[PDB]
RNA sequence: UCCCCCGUGCCCAUAGCGGCGUGGAACCACCCGUUCCCAUUCCGAACACGGAAGUGAAACGCGCCAGCGCCGAUGGUACUGGGCGGGCGACCGCCUGGGAGAGUAGGUCGGUGCGGGGG
RNA sequence: AGAGCGCAAGGGUAGAAGGGGGCCUGACUGCGAGGCCUGCAAGCCGAGCAGGGGCGAAAGCCGGGCCUAGUGAACCGGUGGU
RNA sequence: UAGCUGGUUCUCCCCGAAAUGACUUUAGGGUCAGCCUCAGGCGCUGACUGGGGCCUGUAGAGCACUGAUAGGGCUAGGGGGCCCACCAGCCUACCAAACCCUGUCAAACUCCGAAGGGUCCCAGGUGGAGCCUGGGAGUGAGGGCGCGAGCGAUAACGUCCGCGUCCGAGCGCGGGAACAACCGAGACCGCCAGCUAAGGCCCCCAAGUCUGGGCUAAGUGGUAAAGGAUGUGGCGCCGCGAAGACAGCCAGGAGGUUGGCUUAGAAGCAGCCAUCCUUUAAAGAGUGCGUAAUAGCUCACUGGUCGAGUGGCGCCGCGCCGAAAAUGA
């Protein structure tokens, strides 16, 4: 189970609150921030969620 | 008659289309897959035959299936061909239309009175060795406020029928003159 | 500005609507005296160990859980499973 | 078509569903939970009298004892187009309390 | 002209129009067509004029059905009364016309005919038009 | 443990409808009687009760057929989470994941669980 | 199941609520868990337990009405009564 | 007295509201509930999401009920009659109960009915999350933007709700020339340090007069339509041609006939119906023009010359017309 980083590439600021509460549930809280988090397809579904405001890796 | 043919896949449908090929499907009691071929031909060749006549595609497998049509679903907004089923054939009890031929100008016609027909396809069952190309029925004489109906085609023997037969076939009604604007009163 | 006739009406109205519905799905848990259902009709007759009321109520009877049922020729159904 | 689920008028809990023909009683006790049935007893089909009335008397009498003899005190009563005659039988004797 | 004959509630809601058209999308009646591309009402006025203008060119004609009917209200008020009160008045009966929907057809005619029948009384209709002949779309209930 | 009938339960019409054939040696049904219990808003039709030489007509039980009625893939369009556009506007297109309705082929005259009376 | 389901509408309804007769008066009293609903105050749901009853051989239901309108805090005072 | 107006003084550090829900002699006002706050109590529970299970009746779509509906059939029958009664019988380009076929309409119609959404358990989740008592609040004129329905006229910077977002309190920053809410973007201070967002890279102005292919000729670009056109350039189809087409250029361009009727006269030729056949390479019962009808011009059509491409039907990319207003463009 190889873990999934993140970086955080659009700004939160200007959209709908699911987006935010997401943002606020990934130790995300301004722009550009490697987020190195271990796989779980719950965080999973809170990326495909937030897929676009941010970019993605399955860095192992 | 013949038109090409080409296995489909698990391919999205709206590229087929906007690339260059129509998208398709066959079934016969047991055997189902997707197909497709191409526009400007298939366009060709259905405007000739259709659900009227026989196709025959010869597939990139080595055969040459023959089928019918059946059903042409379309986008109905700019409506036009998208994705059409196709029905592989043989010998079994079978139900299909077939375009009819009223010929002959009666006296319903000619006295002013035109033929407003119902039909233009007739739904019968046949054993696909039957081909009735189409039934050059009569219409000799249809009066003006007359009808034809039933059984009263003749029907190539075999070609069975498929309605009630008492569907009315056509009819002649009225025309339309400008004393039709006195009625506007 | 001519403000001469003007055609009125009679016509708004409505109604304080309670709120209705199924109050407790299934998978809960009830200590017996909690409805599961507020309906008009009898859109869910009742099911085991649950009860009707003059309002047409499925409530509970025990401390178990809500089960969901239908029946095509009998109706929709709500039931409590034991949990003894 | 006495139907009406006077089978649910007695569906409060546990059954004992009984039958007349032209001749012969069927009476058995049915217990439902999955659909199991239990003990049986027939004025004609038990190879017994031949008068209807006392036969099934004694028939669900017998059944009755049996009842007993296996475990049991109250269940419902199963019967259709009754016309409540008793069957005097009515498995009033019947352990269960029929009358 | 057409409309119902006392139905129902008279007021209704005009709504925004999709464009899925739900039906009606080739011939099987006459033999040439009447098809709408722009998404509005028909007006029962214009669908008279339209209906006339066929007949109008070619006198002793044929027969030309109507498969749209035009059975919607005209929520109009009055002129400089102020607004609020009441809802308005049912007025103008039309009807909803989407895209790729068939209206008129023309049977039993010269080709020349119906080409010039359907292409003027369209062009009285509301909008903008395609004048279709009847095939690729056989089979359909 | 099995082939048949019956008292009765479960799925919810692929069980219902309809033409054909059907089985009673037990079961089942008509049927024998209306005097004893009982009752018809009138008839013993219905429930009720005491009972034969017949019957298997109906009721019913079982088989065949799809003719009505029932279910119904596959594909693809609709519509749309959520993401970007384009047009004054009426409205339109690309992305992803979801994914009908109507129809097309085909399929359907049931499935099963119990307890007794028969061989 | 498209009729009746008192009276508007909607849901619901014969595996009855409808329609017939017999009997009766639970159109009970003392309560009431746990709920619906909810700014408050109101309104709405009900097993159960005791009494003492009505129906039915029973099993059983009965604390009005197929369901949602038919209504009015408090202060004032009349009322029979402890 | 004034539910109104007006004014209300020092500094930094932290969070941070609402313009709603009901209620009133209330609507520009107060209680309350939601939202801010600080102390003490609580401890993975909360926002969010994965899994399972459930409720739902819209977007579509369907016509099986509710009604609306267009066209034909079939017919109960209604105008009816042919024409006998204890009563019958056969009968229409009239209209019409129902049924059937042929399409279809719907917020208050529904056999079907999704994407969603709400919600109950398994688990992740450490966040100025959420929970519990408690004191002080301020709020209760909102506005904008997006899809979603109403109102309006599918008008209003109009209005009234729904989810959402910003302005409000972010008139702090970059774009958009300027520009509360459109794009980018959450501003402790300092830095003559680099990357990048939107948006740009001739210049005002900072950076490519970067590379390659395809378009347009009007200031289009630099703001409108239906509707009209031998504008331009690629795509697709459909007959014609070296046995000689397309255009022009020579010539033929006939007869019953003055077609039957209308019609004052209608002779291809103002209209009605027409729907010959015959000599012929070819001349139609006619393409427009011409007449008082006639005459006549011409065409259509085949061969003479000529000698290579032609006539047209749709689609698509950009324009052209359509297109007039008030101080200086």
């Amino acid at each position: 189970m190889p873990r999934l980083k993140v970086k955080l590439v659009k700004s939160p600021i200007g959209y709908p609150k699911d987006q935010k509460a997401a943002l606020k549930a990934l130790g995300l809280r301004r722009l550009q921030q490697e987020r190195v988090l271990e796989d779980t397809p719950a965080i999973r579904g809170n990326v495909e969620k937030v897929a676009h405001l941010v970019r993605v890796e399955v860095v192992e | 008659y013949r038109l090409k043919a080409y296995y489909r896949e698990g391919e999205k449908p709206s590229a087929l289309r906007r690339a260059g090929k129509l998208p398709g499907v066959m079934y016969n009691r047991h055997l189902n897959r997707k197909v497709y071929v191409d526009l400007v031909e298939f366009d060709k060749v259905f405007r000739q035959a259709s659900i009227h006549h026989v196709i025959v595609l010869e597939l990139p497998d080595g055969q040459s299936l023959p089928t019918l049509v059946r059903q042409v679903n379309l986008d109905k907004r700019r409506r036009r061909p998208e994705h059409v089923d196709f029905f592989v054939l043989s010998d079994e009890p079978v139900e299909m239309y077939v375009p009819l031929r009223f010929v002959g100008t009666p006296a319903g016609v000619r006295a002013g009175g035109v033929l407003q027909e119902i039909h233009r396809d007739i739904l019968v069952k046949v054993s696909p060795r039957n081909i009735p190309e189409f039934i050059e029925v009569d219409v000799s004489g249809l009066e003006i406020g007359d009808s034809l109906h039933a059984s009263d085609l003749k029907l190539p023997p075999g070609v069975e029928l498929a309605v009630s037969p008492e569907e009315t076939i056509a009819a002649v009604v009225p025309p339309e003159d400008v004393e039709k604007l006195a009625e506007e009163a | 500005a001519h403000k001469k006739g003007l055609g009125s009406t009679r016509n708004g109205r409505d109604s304080q609507a309670k709120r209705l519905g199924v109050k407790r799905y299934e998978g809960q848990v009830v200590r017996a005296g909690n409805i599961l259902v507020r309906q008009r009709g009898t859109r869910f007759k009742p099911g085991k160990n649950v009860g009707m009321g003059r309002d047409f109520t499925l409530f509970a009877l025990v401390d178990g859980v809500v089960e969901f049922q239908d029946r095509g020729r009998l109706g929709r159904y709500v039931h409590v499973r034991p949990l003894a | 078509k006495f139907r009406v689920r006077n089978r649910i008028k007695r569906t409060g809990r546990l059954r004992l569903s009984v039958f007349r023909s032209l001749k012969h009683i069927y009476a058995q006790i049915i217990d439902d939970e999955k659909g199991v049935t239990l003990v049986s007893a027939s004025s004609l089909a038990l190879k017994l009298k031949g008068n209807k009335t006392e036969v099934a008397r004694q028939v669900g009498r017998a059944l009755a004892e049996k009842a007993l003899a296996l475990g049991i005190k109250q269940v419902a009563f199963d019967r259709g187009p009754y016309k409540y005659h008793g069957r005097v039988k009515a498995l009033a004797e019947g352990a269960r309390e029929g009358g | 002209m057409l409309m119902p004959r006392r139905m129902k509630y008279r007021k209704q809601q005009r709504g925004r129009l999709k464009g899925a058209t739900k039906g009606g999308d080739y011939v099987a009646f006459g033999d040439y067509g009447l098809v709408a591309l722009e998404p509005a009402w028909i007006t029962a006025q214009q669908i008279e004029a339209a209906r006339v203008a066929m007949v109008r060119h070619f006198r002793r004609g044929g027969k030309i059905f109507i498969r749209i009917f035009p059975d919607k209200p005209y929520t109009k008020k009055p002129l400089e009364v102020r607004m609020g009160k009441g809802k308005g008045n049912v007025e103008g009966y039309v009807a909803v016309v989407k895209p790729g929907r068939v209206m008129f057809e023309v049977a039993g005619v010269t080709e020349e005919q119906a080409m010039e029948a359907l292409r003027i009384a369209g062009h009285k209709l509301p909008i903008k038009t395609k004048i279709v002949r009847r095939d690729a779309y056989d089979e359909a209930q």
